[PDB]
DNA sequence: CCGAGGTCAATGACCTCG
DNA sequence: CCGAGGTCATTGACCTCG
């Protein structure tokens, strides 16, 4: 099966230029529509597992950037 | 905070409904028996609950948590 | 301090549509 | 057929209180 490239979860499709899971589609939607800036408490090196996506927010849309997810819409 | 959850191994604060969980399953547990729902899975009812993927399937998260030793009459009627 | 109770923003499964 | 868009029931971090 693939995985998202994200956290590592069954991806559903290309999502944004990106192989990622349901997840990872309805977060980096809602990031780029707020503008949000987020603030790591982890010194912005949280590693991304299903478990982490839920914890850390910056280094969650760092991920999603790192992957090659366009914000054109 | 300094306890182990014993559903899926997250931080636990104490325990709840008489067995060591985190915020997570505490309000699981809660969800479940308040409206009594019930989960079907969809598997071989073996799907494994731990830190990343204890939302995978309701119905096996449910019953770990008795496994655990939950009690169910530990959760109130709704005030 | 402990274990009940509670709220609610973020989450993500699942929807319609072009 | 996919992936844009959307809704909305569940999730879980953060509370009060005796
Ligand atoms: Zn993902
Ligand atoms: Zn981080
Ligand atoms: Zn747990
Ligand atoms: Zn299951």
């Amino acid at each position: 099966d693939e995985l998202c490239v994200v956290c590592g979860d069954r991806a559903s499709g290309y999502h944004y230029n990106a192989l990622t899971c349901e997840g990872c589609k309805g977060f980096f939607r809602r990031s780029i529509t707020k503008n949000a800036v987020y603030k790591c408490k982890n010194g912005g090196n949280c590693v991304m597992d299903m478990y982490m996506r839920r914890k850390c927010q910056e280094c969650r849309l760092r991920k999603c950037k790192e992957m090659g997810m366009l914000a054109e819409c | 905070t300094k306890h182990i959850c014993a559903i899926c191994g997250d931080r636990s604060s104490g325990k709840h409904y008489g067995v060591y969980s985190c915020e997570g399953c505490k309000g699981f547990f809660k969800r479940t028996v308040r409206k009594d729902l019930t989960y079907t899975c969809r598997d071989n009812k073996d799907c494994l609950i731990d830190k990343r993927q204890r939302n995978r399937c309701q119905y096996c998260r449910y019953q770990k948590c008795l496994a655990m030793g939950m009690k169910r009459e530990a959760v109130q009627e709704e005030r």
